[PDB]
RNA sequence: GAGCCUGCGGCUUAAUUUGACUCAACACGGGGAACCUCACCCGGCCCGGACAAUUGACAGAUUCUCGAUUCUGUGGGUGGUGGUGCAUGGCCGUUCGUAGUUGGUGGAGCGAUUUGUCUGGUUGAUUCCGAUAACGAACGAGACUCUGGCAUGCUAACUAGUUACGCGGCCGGUCGGCGUAACUUCUUAGAGGGACAAGUGGCGUUCAGCCACGCGAGACUGAGCAAUAACAGGUCUGUGAUGCCCUUAGAUGUCCGGGGCUGCACGCGCGCCACAAUGGGCGGAUCAACGUGUCCUGCGCCGACAGGCGCGGGUAACCCGUUGAACCCCGCCCGUGAUGGGGACCGAUUGAAACUAUUUCCCGAGAACGAGGAAUUCCCAGUAAGCGCAGGUCAUCAGCUUGCGUUGAUUAAGUCCCUGCCCUUUGUACACACCGCCCGUCGCUAC
């Protein structure tokens, strides 16, 4: 075939990971997206689908499912069954960046409030367990001149390494009548040992010490 | 300025499998999907852009490509046109 | 710039108050009974911790710290 | 300063291709200008056309033919390099990476607020120590992350190699090429070590540390991520980021060969030697490294060079490739000289197309510039610089830039002197906050 190099076969498929996410960005946004993972095994192509709310996006008899599946097989080339994706359920969605940018989106293009909805979204980051979270929001807000109000609540780190998996930054756009707003989050992950609720690795400060384990000194043989 | 033969590829395709994609690109020779036929693209993003307009699909966009969707209404009205009795249904749907 | 931050200084205080018959005056003996004791994801800060506690124990063994 | 290469004013007037003009404007827009696409400029084929009649057209700068759900069948469907970055978002620069912010409880004040968040020492650092009506913590800083310096210790290598003795020439020694035996110094990359002011001496609230010596691969450095925020500092010309407005079928998307690569002097940054003498030349000789490669290029015919032809490897630690890089090293020539210094200005290749030279080569061609006005940029260790390579841009190209290796210093292990900068005190009629506020005469109109 073409044989594909290295240097140019991961390129080609970070590009398809980014082209299919900005896709369902634009299409599962309303169902509560949250990425996709994929695993490139042949003749079975398993691209995952994560969602806050799944059993609307299956339908009566799985209808919306078949689309995206004959959406992708159809715009970069998969053979018929050669694909398969599957959508799965997420939990704990406030500690989810995406998740959060877009719910209080889909509640400020209607100009109700901008500081009731932000505090809405600030209780259910702390109610779900995060050691702090972020929302600004920037633009002609209230008023025509240029007004940004940045809300924020608890702890957030801004250097260092784990900035990569101990925090996520979301960037969303606001279409308004009048003008442009725009969102960022930034939840804040809390440290789970195990390593199912969020990141397994310790802050690089984090240097608590375990007890002696009350340590007797014996008297007599 | 499209022709008649070309109209009942580009819906019947669509028919039979409720997502058409094709590539914004006006310039295109021959839709990749649509190989046994000429049919430019304009054709295929022209002819498409009509049913949305009157409500008949629904289309995403990943920065080059048209994803569209037949929604139920736009079925029915390809069911009549494409002379299809009312028991067949569709792969997606 | 050999001034050690809050994370040394706390630790290296902490770490003699429930450790002090095991750290003695050799840096390679106390870096070693970090690593059983405490847990850090860090190598280099260890060596800071367990170099400030040498320090400390020269001026333990010479008199009360403050 | 000299010639020149590009960038922006100024000029030019089909239009000189627009924004951005102190730091934080001027090889910027990853914009090194043939077409593209280019927004500018002027000519035109054109419904390759629609939410509620022919497209053609040998005849020409009009004669007639065919297709047979898309023709002003009669007020809105939409396109965007068109404006507004003093309407915006997203990003980014800058303040400034200078180290600065915040909470609870307690204390002070009727209160806004204050204390914590500090006289001093130390530290690049709100880094510590110390002090203390504050106590205890958080953000930043640091830690962290990828790099580099060593590990003859380990894990493994026919997609990396050496080392042992045998067929290749010379004088078995001495040097090369060709084959699967042991394991890893050399190469690659995995795990884990090593370096913490640890040791000594000196100076220190004998705290914080600092300095000199040892031992030692270093007493150690170069990136990245970078706060409370602010600016009206840029981006509408990076987007199916966007509001609104202008322009919307004689068109503020194209496109055709293209026009837009434009000069009487001033400006920046940058390459190139001069003022051969430490240089040019010629012939030796001899050493890199990252990175890229479906295009990189290896061999054979033949041009002097630039090219051309067939045969091949490589989608790569496999081929280019042991990347035979330049400077440099060595031999000769040149010599009180605008000289052999200076390289300005006057056949091939890429593509559809180079005229206003795209580049390349050949011969000819030989200007200014004698170490450079008042000023001004950068830098202290494998650093500056010298030298050359590679990537990005790219059909054709690097005087640019991002990297890379190469040769390798001078001086300094300092100071508020100067110019930029935060903190404290202080003053204020300032608070969309000095780009602030505000006074009087004069001038206009009304009472």
């Amino acid at each position: 075939a073409v044989q594909i190099s290295k240097k140019r076969k991961f390129v080609s498929d970070g590009i398809f990971k980014a082209e299919l996410n900005e896709f369902l960005t634009r299409e599962l946004a309303e169902d509560g997206y949250s990425g996709v993972e994929v695993r490139v095994t042949p003749t079975r192509t398993e691209i995952i689908i994560l969602a806050t709310r799944t059993q609307n996006v299956l339908g009566e008899k799985g209808r919306r499912i078949r689309e995206l599946t004959a959406v992708v097989q159809k715009r970069f080339g998969f053979p018929e069954g050669g694909v398969e994706l599957y959508a799965e359920k997420v939990a704990t969605r406030g500690l989810c960046a995406i998740a959060q940018a877009e719910s209080l989106r889909y509640k400020l293009l209607g100009g109700l409030a901008v500081r009731r909805a932000c505090y809405g979204v600030l209780r259910f980051i702390m109610e779900s367990g995060a050691k702090g979270c972020e929302v600004v929001v920037s633009g002609k807000l209230r008023g025509q001149r240029a007004k940004s109000m940045k809300f924020v609540d608890g702890l957030m780190i801004h250097s260092g390494d784990p900035v990569n998996y101990y925090v996520d930054t979301a960037v969303r756009h606001v279409l308004l009548r009048q003008g442009v707003l725009g969102i960022k989050v930034k939840i804040m992950l809390p440290w789970d040992p195990s390593g199912k609720i969020g990141p397994k690795k310790p802050l690089p400060d984090h240097v608590s010490i375990v007890e002696p384990k009350e340590e007797v000194l014996s008297t007599t043989p | 300025l499209m022709p008649k033969k070309n109209r009942i590829a580009i819906y019947e395709l669509l028919f039979k499998e409720g997502v058409m994609v094709a590539k914004k690109d006006v310039h295109l020779a021959k839709h990749p999907e649509l190989a046994d036929k000429n049919v430019p693209n304009l054709h295929v993003m022209k002819a498409m852009q009509s049913l949305k307009s009157c409500g008949y699909v629904k289309e995403q966009f990943a920065w080059r490509h048209f994803y569209w969707y037949l929604t139920n209404e736009g079925i029915q009205y390809l069911r009549d046109f494409l002379h299809l009795p009312p028991e067949i249904v569709p792969a997606t749907l | 710039g050999r001034v050690r931050t809050k994370t040394v200084k706390k630790a290296a205080r902490v770490i003699i108050e429930k450790y002090y018959t095991r750290l003695g005056n050799d840096f390679h003996t106390n870096k070693r009974v970090c690593e059983e004791i405490a847990i850090i994801p860090s190598k280099k800060l260890r060596n800071k911790i367990a170099g400030y506690v040498t320090h400390l124990m020269k001026r333990i063994q010479r008199g009360p710290v403050r």
